[PDB]
């Protein structure tokens, strides 16, 4: 046995994105949600299988099993589920993309509105080794525009007109728009058909009008599911990998997101949890889609079964983007906005390792230095790994402990998983037995290199990374020479500091954003620290040309001037 | 990981046993392993945190294969003692012996001192020849005897 | 993923601030774990001034390889560039 | 219920998303040829045209000579389409299409043999039986057979003489026609080059302007294109030639590919006597089955004669395709028959006497009365356009025999109210809520239920009536509509993928029988199955062998649905 | 958390971001905005570029493909999310080493 | 430097850039996504902004190049050694 | 409530169970009894498709070891495979770039 | 036992930079093939030597060097015509279980291929012969004639989890043998 495994460090090379098929939304679904409800009183109100809040799909607390991986909340990575839609919806994301592919085939008889020969001249030139963003617009917007102009497929001659939507979220088509004073065979059946229609009605005749070409969801799934792969890549939906069909791009199967994804708050308000706005919306489309799938089988009124429908493509839309006429919170309300998902966690986020309080002066305190409190860095600590060089400080600092400021906080030994907190357990042994690979969360000592951050953070100099020096007070201290870098005025401004956990971090830190680096603007040059008003009143003080020192009077200012 | 060619140039059965016996020389020592050491390294993780666990069984378990006598018979170890000039003085019979194949590692360790055992290692032995050339290759082959 | 031989090398002559941060992070981190240094101590326990020591020293080694844009590159060991 | 790892494993559920038209396709070759060329060709389906660098920088396989020999194979088997587009400021190279028709050589094999067994005239005789459809075998084997192959290979001269003679009849059928360029290039390229020479071969200042000048082009490009598509299509120039004291004799430097249009007509005349063999007795049933063979050797062309897929039909003056094609049906006088003309081939079998009941010997008066009762019949199977003398029209048959194919397939799907409610809105154009009502007269909740149940395909068009200016189709009532087109579209993807799964399920069963199907198919294993073999593997290997007897049967029921849905 | 009630972390925004890009400090930003935030150890599949848990593909259901990499817990839930709607972000890898 | 003045607006933005999580922690997220996740787009990693996303090592400044330990191997250690059985079954032929 | 809207014709037990049928269940007519011409026909299909892969024309392959046995000295050869080169084809229905393979 | 070469990339910690680099390196592959089975490629003993060191190469956030390495290795690899002296320990009335010195020794035997006359039985019967047999844990010899090399693990954690529980092919390289020659199966059997 023990046979080979082989690990090699990999990165993210790119992104392909694309839409999951009803192929891959099952393969990574493990649990099929079917029943509209997330608890019952039978089961005294704990979440069982096919539920919305199915333990399959993950847990919403650290004192549970997923059933899936077995795993509470701090391990359980959240597990997808599936759902199945009797008679489709149309894609709210993808609804300008099934406008634009509509408008590229004819209806009639699902062929592309292009001619086998004419627009392969631009499919040739689109194999162009440089090729960009603009260039696959363009030259997409110019297929596009050519197949609008396109009026008679060349499998079957219709015509095809506009392809808007409803004056809604209905699709109409215009077979008809480009005809007049013309007569043709279909024409003729048309009018044939609609003058049955009148020879029955005392009232049709009004509403004849408009009632044009309707493109429903099921309707352009069953005519998506008609093109052939020839024909995709003018579309522009690269066909070689599967999922690649346009027909997987109709609302379908609905992936269920993780528990993890949507949690549910534990005792709000009521002693029950509270479940949330998506699990809320995904339980209503499972019981419109049990609904639905009764009406199948019994007969429903389809009038009454169009309300029901169409409640669907409304209240799926909400789920994705809430824009039809609104408190409710979407997945892309989720990601769009200021608090929202990329803004506000993706690039610039909350930070461990950090501290803010109140900024006075220090003139005693080097430019490259910043006063630290011995509170805060009796809590602020860094990742100290002992090596051979190191041991015996490390040791003094454990038996110290966290409650005397030169000491530490946890102990994280070499071949263990969880860190030792220092508050209990007899420090001295751990001293003694600290390994060569041990991690100590040693506090915050002299010469430890910190960031140093005012907001707003203006130019690359409202942060910068100084030496840290403890002192007993409760402010950042900070040299009024480097005020003007940080904009800062000691009149209550607060200002943030970093501790660097990486000794890479930390170097980069301090050799590359350091107050002595960092002497001059990068806008200019110019020097940016520099002397204050004090400073340079008491320098002008000090060279008026009236200032004469005798010899006590000299050395005592040298004194102080070191 | 992945393997350029799975098959490398052959080895003959006593280059493998001095390998082996020079790995053991040169670290891992059977006779100093048995000894016990209350300090060790003193390192954290054995002498100059290092160890030899899964190499030491696997390192013994060929050698002492070897070291078993050569099943020709139901005294020495059996590979012990042949020197490089000793295989290296060979090439006269060994080398014109033909065969026409790479068979030479099987006689070399094992299945001297019988008829059927070439007749094993070579198939169609007899047919291909039967007449006189089937004794002194087990002579000479026995010749470490 | 061809290198330029070290008798012809493009690029500066001079460690750069970028050059000379990385260099001395790759080196502490090294140090932090346990690596030997062939610097005098002198009671430093600092990885980052140990480095710093060293990079005075012109005794840290590592080789820098500068890719171009062209996709090859040429290694500056960090002794011959000059700070 | 049913678990997620448990479906897409037995309930094939990531078959579903396959695109028909590439899934069959991959799958024919996959099973036929090889995996190569199945990618090969899969992917010249996902990208109609491509070079052989495109196939190189598109798939795993990016070595040329192995992408070389892949694509020759394909291209014999008549599978690949190319073209040597120039450009005229630098280096040109070929592109490749693929030959949709030429799969059907693989996949209608074994109804193509069974058609070259049932037809020929003489076939009681068994080694003549055999052997022709061991040269059929071969030929679609082979692709394109060689008699100056065949006839070195053949080592007595006598069976060589039949090999030359069997060939001459097989030219003559259209079974066998003279392969050329025009088996290997797209319809609309052909037009494209036929129709930018008369562009060009215009002298400039002309009275005529832009409209009269392409008017005259696109009528000269018509005319040539019907010539050079209407000289090789029927052709004996292979066959002409006679020596010297000898038999005629085709030409043995040429290639002999076998057709497929010809067989494809006796195939519909077989789906047609089938038809009349369900809808009337066998009385006068047997009486048609023959009817169409004296005219189905010449029949015209089914679908389109390839002036109407390589062009756009038309936008103003649409009629003009439909109006000829009829024109041709009617002026041509080959198909025309009378009585006396299907006199001369009725079999000694038919008696035809008790046929006719007048009122409440091959004689040619009551052919003619079966020929008349053809013709007035509801369904137009023939017209008179004099008396005594008729011909098989298809300007109207063709809608209405698929309207009823299409709807009794419903019908076969549905229940009888659900082919019932098709039938209405089918011949009630434009139905209405309480129009199914006043036409249907039958029980409301189960005409709806079978509604839904047939909503789900291609089958009824549903409207939307705006009460206001935005369109809510649930503020007021809605409408029915026909829109046959998708229903006809429909039955194409669906029977094209029921084929794939059956071909899918085949090679899978033959890759999980690998070895068992190996020790199987040995010369010295075959004719000897009951001895050298286990117990337990041999009953494995029996009954497999019957799943796979059941499987080729199933796929032969389900040949007889697609190539009518295949026509225009 | 966002509070000094709840123990909450100060937020690095994007002008600090801004900053630190500035000052060319490549590491620093990833221990501030990943080590130091949120380093989730994700299990990627090679093959097709989806998330796994216990080093189980549970698309491909192989496990042979899955690799080990440390990625912000942002990033893993925004990739969730996305395949909550019908968008699928699959990751390529490549090694860093090999040259 | 595209050949036409692009603005620093959303619309100039889409200059060449493809960078879909770049553009959409820029400004307009799910309209983009949908059409990357429509047209398959197949962005790179290259961006400041997506590596900071992905937690990848941007290539600028510390990250702008390699460090590379010299192995100090010489090159008689590394020749194959104590190799005559192949030889004597070659010259055995 | 979204939970108050229910047709009339409409029960509330049919809902709420979901799941469908894992695969939908229509028995098709075309799996009728065998006939003698149909087996015959499943004969036909199986001699068909093997007799092009027992042909050269496959072209879908993507002890092997660097010692040659005794044995296999002087052991029957499996099959000389007509190479595709080797089959002689009609130049003209064949392009310039397929030239290049065959033995001319 | 046969030599194959092997590229791989190792990972020398800053621990180990003080120590010879050759050895370092020799150390970490020994570390990752020291009694380990390479899939479909053999059982490893230990590494040869080396051949191509390139310069180690460092990832911005570990600090260890990373080397790529092509090396030398010893595998065990009989093919058709091998014999070999195998020490049995199990018995089975399924093909005796033969095994080595702790090297390896889940290969199996099956009867079939052996003597066509040795059977087993339900009393615990050692063999019959139309005239000589053999005990258990004794002398043997045998042949190499196909190699399976079972490569196939698609277990999902649930089951795996289950497994634990309640708590095969367990290689992945294996041998089969064969005593069709006179005088295969024992050493000693004249003379
Ligand atoms: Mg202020
Ligand atoms: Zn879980
Ligand atoms: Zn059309
Ligand atoms: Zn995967």
């Amino acid at each position: 046995k023990e046979v080979v495994v082989s690990e090699t460090p990999k990165r993210i090379k790119g992104l392909e994105f694309s839409a999951l098929s009803a192929a891959d939304i099952v393969a990574q679904s493990e649990v099929e949600v079917s029943t509209r409800d997330l608890f019952d009183l039978e089961k005294d109100r704990a979440p069982k299988a096919n539920g919305a809040l199915d333990p399959k799909m993950g847990v919403s607390s650290s004192s549970l099993e997923c059933a899936t991986c077995h795993g509470n909340l701090a391990s359980c990575h959240g597990h997808f589920g599936h759902l199945k839609l009797a008679l489709p919806v149309f894609h709210i994301g993808y609804f300008k993309a099934t406008i634009q592919i509509l408008q590229g085939i004819c209806k009639n008889c699902s062929a592309i509105l292009l001619s086998e020969t004419d627009k392969r001249q631009f499919l040739h030139e689109l194999r162009r080794p440089g090729v960009d963003n603009l260039r696959r617009m363009g030259i997409l917007k110019k297929i596009l525009d050519q197949c609008k102009k396109q009026r008679r497929c060349l499998h079957c001659g219709a015509l095809n007109g506009v392809v808007k939507k409803a004056a809604a979220l209905k699709i109409i088509h215009d077979t008809f728009r480009w005809v007049g004073k013309k007569s043709a065979p279909e024409k003729d059946i048309w009018v044939g058909e609609w003058k049955e229609v009148l020879a029955h009605n005392p009232e049709l005749e009004r509403y004849v009008k408009r009632c044009m070409d309707d493109l429903n969801p099921l309707k352009t799934l069953n005519l998506f599911k008609q093109i052939k792969s020839a024909d995709c890549e003018l579309l522009g939906i690269d066909a070689t990998v599967p999922s690649g069909r346009p027909e997987t791009y109709i609302w379908r199967y609905l992936p269920a997101p993780p528990v993890c994804i949507r949690p549910s708050v534990m005792m709000q308000d009521s002693p029950a949890s509270n479940e949330d706005d998506l699990t809320v919306k995904l339980t209503e489309i499972v019981w419109t889609s049990s609904l639905i799938k009764a009406g199948l089988d019994k007969g429903i009124s389809i009038n009454n079964m169009m309300e029901h429908w169409d409640y669907l493509q409304l209240t799926v839309a909400m789920y994705i983007n809430s824009d039809s006429v609104k408190p409710i919170r979407g997945f892309c309300q989720r990601l769009k906005g200021k608090q929202g998902r990329f803004r506000g966690n993706l690039s610039g986020k909350r930070v461990d390792f950090s501290g803010r309080t109140v900024i006075s002066p220090d003139p005693n305190l080097s430019i490259d230095e910043v006063a630290v409190p011995d509170r805060v860095a009796k809590v602020l600590t860094y990742p100290e790994k002992v090596t051979r060089y190191n041991r015996h400080k490390l040791q003094e600092l454990i038996v110290n402990g966290p409650n005397v400021h030169p000491g530490a906080n946890y102990l994280l030994k070499r071949n263990e998983d969880a860190r030792r907190n220092l508050r209990y357990g007899d420090r001295m042994k751990l001293a003694k037995n600290l390994q060569i690979g041990d991690v100590v969360e040693r506090h915050l000592e002299d010469g430890d290199v910190v960031l140093f951050n005012r907001q707003p953070s203006l130019h690359r100099l409202s942060i910068l990374s100084h030496y840290a020096k403890i002192r007993p007070w409760r402010t950042f201290r900070l040299n009024e020479c480097v005020c003007t870098p940080y904009n800062a005025d000691f009149d209550g401004d607060e200002m943030n500091l970093h501790v660097p956990q990486t000794e890479e971090a930390r170097a980069e830190a301090i050799n590359l954003m350091g107050v002595k680096n960092n002497l001059l603007t990068p806008k200019s040059g110019e020097p940016i620290i520099a002397a204050t008003q004090d400073f340079i009143t008491g320098s002008y003080l000090i060279s008026h040309k009236d200032s004469f020192y005798d010899r006590a009077t000299l050395t005592q200012l040298l004194s102080m001037m070191s | 990981m992945k393997v350029l060619e799975e098959r490398n140039a052959f080895l003959s059965d006593y280059e493998v046993l001095k390998f082996l016996t020079d790995l053991e020389k040169k670290h891992l020592w059977d006779q100093k392993s048995l000894a016990a050491l209350k300090k060790s390294r003193s390192k954290g993780k054995q002498n100059r945190p290092y160890n030899h666990p899964e190499l030491q069984g696997i390192t013994r378990n060929v050698v002492n294969y070897l070291s078993i006598n050569k099943n020709f018979i139901n005294e020495k170890s059996g590979i012990s003692k042949m020197s490089d000039e000793s295989f290296a003085e060979l090439m006269t019979k060994l080398n014109s012996f033909k065969l026409f194949k790479a068979e030479k590692l099987q006689i070399v360790n094992q299945l001297p001192a019988n008829m059927v055992h070439l007749y094993s290692i070579v198939e169609e032995c007899d047919a291909r020849f039967d007449e006189k050339t089937i004794e002194e290759m087990l002579e000479i082959i026995s010749g470490y005897a | 993923e061809k290198a330029i031989p070290k008798d012809q090398r493009a690029t500066t002559p001079y460690m750069t601030k970028y050059e000379r941060a990385r260099i001395l992070g790759t080196r502490a981190l090294q140090i932090s774990m346990n690596a030997p240094v062939f610097v005098d101590l002198e009671g430093e326990t600092d990885p980052l001034r140990i480095a710093m020591k060293e990079l005075a020293e012109k005794k840290i080694p590592l080789v820098i390889r500068r890719y171009l844009p062209d996709g090859s590159f040429e290694d500056w060991s960090v002794e011959e560039l000059i700070v | 219920l049913v678990t997620p790892e448990d479906v897409m494993t037995i309930s094939s559920l990531e078959q579903r998303t396959l695109n028909p038209d590439l899934f069959l396709y991959k799958e024919l070759v996959k099973a036929h040829l090889g995996e190569r060329a199945a990618s090969v060709i899969g992917m010249l389906v996902a990208l109609g045209r491509l070079s052989v660098r495109e196939l190189v920088e598109k798939i795993d396989g990016m070595d040329v000579d192995s992408v070389k020999t892949t694509l020759v194979s394909l291209t014999q088997l008549r599978c690949v389409k190319y073209l040597q587009e120039t450009a005229i400021s630098g280096k040109k190279t070929t592109y490749y299409y693929y030959n949709e028709e030429g799969i059907h050589i693989l996949l209608y094999s074994g109804l193509i043999i069974d058609e070259i067994i049932t037809q020929m005239r003489v076939n009681d005789e068994e080694e003549h039986k055999q052997l022709v459809a061991e040269i059929v075998q071969n030929v679609i084997s082979l692709g394109s057979l060689t008699v100056e192959d065949y006839l070195s290979s053949v080592t007595s001269d006598s069976m060589k003489y039949t090999i030359s003679s069997l060939f001459v009849q097989l030219c003559e059928m259209g079974y066998l026609i003279q392969i050329s360029k025009l088996h290997y290039t797209p319809i609309e390229d052909l037009w494209q080059f036929l129709y930018e020479k008369h562009y060009k071969n215009i002298p400039r200042n002309s009275p005529l302007s832009d409209l009269k000048k392409r008017s005259q082009a696109k009528m000269n490009a018509k005319t040539d294109f019907a010539k050079i598509i209407n000289k090789p299509n029927e052709l004996s120039q292979i066959l002409t030639v006679d020596p010297k004291t000898s038999l005629r004799i085709v030409k043995p430097t040429v290639s002999l590919t076998i057709n497929l249009d010809r067989f494809m007509k006796g195939r519909r005349s077989k789906q047609l006597i089938n038809l009349a063999k369900t809808r009337v007795g066998s009385v006068t049933a047997q009486v048609y089955k023959i009817a169409l063979r004296l005219t189905e050797q010449k029949s015209p062309k089914i679908r389109d004669p390839l002036t109407q897929t390589g062009l756009l039909q038309d936008l103003e003056e649409a009629k003009s395709f439909q109006d000829e094609a009829e024109l041709v049906e009617e002026k041509t006088p080959g198909l025309t028959f009378n009585a006396i003309d299907l006199a001369r081939h009725l079999p000694a079998e038919l008696d035809l006497r008790g046929s006719l009941l007048s009122r409440k010997p091959h004689s040619a008066s009551l052919i003619n009365s079966h020929l008349k009762i053809l013709a007035s019949s509801n369904f137009p199977f023939l017209n008179e356009t004099k008396p005594g003398v008729y011909y098989v029209p298809y300007s109207k048959l063709m809608p209405v025999l698929k309207s009823s194919v299409y709807e009794y397939v419903i019908a076969s799907t549905l229940g009888p109210s659900a082919m019932r409610l098709s039938r209405c809105i089918r011949d009630n154009k434009l139905v209405s809520e309480k129009i199914i009502n006043s036409t249907a007269l039958m029980k409301e909740k189960d005409i709806r239920s079978t509604l839904a149940s047939l909503i789900r395909y291609n089958s009824v068009e549903i409207q939307e009536v705006p009460r206001t200016a935005d369109r809510s189709a649930s503020r007021a009532v809605f409408l029915f509509r026909c829109k046959e087109t998708h229903s006809y579209n429909f039955m194409r993807q669906n029977l094209e993928w029921n084929m794939a799964n059956l071909l899918f399920k085949k090679e899978k069963l033959k890759q999980e029988n690998s070895t068992l199907l190996k020790k199987a198919n040995r010369d010295d294993v075959k004719g000897r199955e009951n001895e050298l073999l286990l117990p337990s593997e041999l009953n494995q290997l029996k009954m497999v062998n019957e799943r796979e007897l059941n499987v080729f049967a199933r796929l032969s029921r389900l040949l007889s649905l697609w190539e009518v849905f295949q026509m225009a | 958390t966002e509070g000094r009630s709840r123990d909450g972390g100060l937020r690095l925004g994007e002008m600090e971001r801004d900053c630190v890009i500035a000052y060319g400090a490549s590491q620093l930003l990833l221990e501030r905005l990943m080590i130091s935030s949120d380093a989730f150890e994700v299990d990627v599949c090679d093959k097709c570029g989806l998330m796994g848990y216990s080093g189980w593909c549970t698309t491909c259901k192989s496990a042979e493909n899955i690799i080990k990499m440390t990625i912000p817990y942002a990033a893993k839930l925004l990739f969730q999310e996305l395949l909550s709607m019908n968008i699928a972000p699959r990751l390529r890898l490549e090694d860093i080493f090999q040259q | 430097y595209k050949g036409e003045v692009l603005g620093i607006t959303r619309f100039g933005l889409s200059k060449m850039r493809d960078s879909v999580l770049q553009l959409a922690s820029f400004e307009k997220t799910t309209d983009h996504l949908f059409d990357a996740a429509f047209y398959m787009k197949k962005d790179a990693v290259e961006g400041v902004s997506e590596c900071i996303i992905l937690g990848q090592t941007m290539s600028i400044g510390t990250g702008s190049f390699k460090v590379v330990k010299g192995t100090n191997i010489s090159e008689k250690d590394l020749v194959p050694k104590r190799c005559l059985f192949e030889s004597l079954s070659n010259e055995a032929a | 409530n979204y939970m108050s809207n229910l047709p009339f014709g409409l029960g509330y037990g049919d809902v709420g169970k979901n799941h469908i049928t894992e695969f939908p269940s229509i028995p098709l007519p075309i799996n009728g009894p065998i006939t003698n011409k149909e087996r015959s026909l499943a004969v036909k299909y199986i001699n068909f498709g093997k007799t092009v892969k027992d042909g050269p024309f496959y072209t879908g392959s993507m002890t092997n070891d660097g010692i040659e046995r005794y044995s296999d000295k002087y052991l029957k050869k499996r099959k000389i495979g007509i190479s595709i080169d080797d089959h002689p084809y009609n130049l003209n229905l064949f392009p310039n770039e397929l030239y290049n393979v065959m033995g001319i | 036992f046969i030599l194959s070469k092997i590229a791989d990339l190792v990972r020398i910690p800053p621990d180990q930079f003080h120590r010879d680099t050759i050895s370092a390196i020799t150390h970490q592959l020994n570390n990752k093939f020291a009694n380990k089975i390479i899939p479909n490629v053999g059982l490893c003993i230990t590494i040869y030597d080396l051949l191509t060191v390139e310069e180690g190469q460092l990832k911005p956030g570990d600090g260890s060097s990373y080397i790529n390495v092509t090396f030398r290795a010893v595998v065990f690899k009989p093919f058709l015509g091998e014999i070999v002296t195998g020490w049995i320990s199990k018995c089975t009335a399924e093909g005796i279980k033969v095994s080595l010195l702790g090297i390896f020794d889940d290969i199996f035997i099956p009867q079939n291929m052996l003597f066509e006359g040795c059977y087993y039985t339900p009393e615990e019967s050692a063999w019959i012969w139309p005239k000589l047999y053999f005990d258990v844990n004794e002398k043997i010899r045998f042949r190499i004639e196909r190699e399976v090399f079972v490569d196939v693990k698609p277990k999902s954690p649930k089951e795996r989890e289950l497994e634990e529980r309640a708590q095969e092919k367990p290689p992945a390289y294996a041998l089969l043998g064969s005593c069709q020659t006179d005088g295969m199966g024992l050493v000693s059997w004249w003379e």
